[PDB]
């Protein structure tokens, strides 16, 4: 399990900028940020 | 422009730079088909419209 933060490249996982593509054999799961690890933004 | 009224625009010849472009605040997607986002710097056009 990894623990990671993307801008919106949630498209995707530019992330060239630390290769972990769709191919790769996995689950994603996801939530956004803007509620616990967040401010007015 | 508007949707109904919307501006013909072509791109004429360019030494197109991409790693510039997608960090730009109205150009952090690339939700399509049939181009590759990693492979733009590498390819070449008739022309872009």
């Amino acid at each position: 399990a990894d623990s990671f933060v993307i801008r919106g490249e949630v498209r995707q996982i530019n992330i060239d900028y630390n290769k972990l593509p769709d191919d790769f054999t996995g689950c994603v799961i996801a939530w956004n940020s803007n509620k616990l690890d967040s401010k007015v933004s | 422009a508007s949707v109904y009224a919307w501006n013909r625009k072509r791109i004429s010849n360019c030494v197109a730079d991409y790693s510039v472009l997608y960090n730009l605040a109205p150009f952090f997607t690339f939700k399509c088909y049939g181009v590759s986002p990693t492979k733009l710097n590498d390819l070449c056009f008739t022309n872009v419209y």
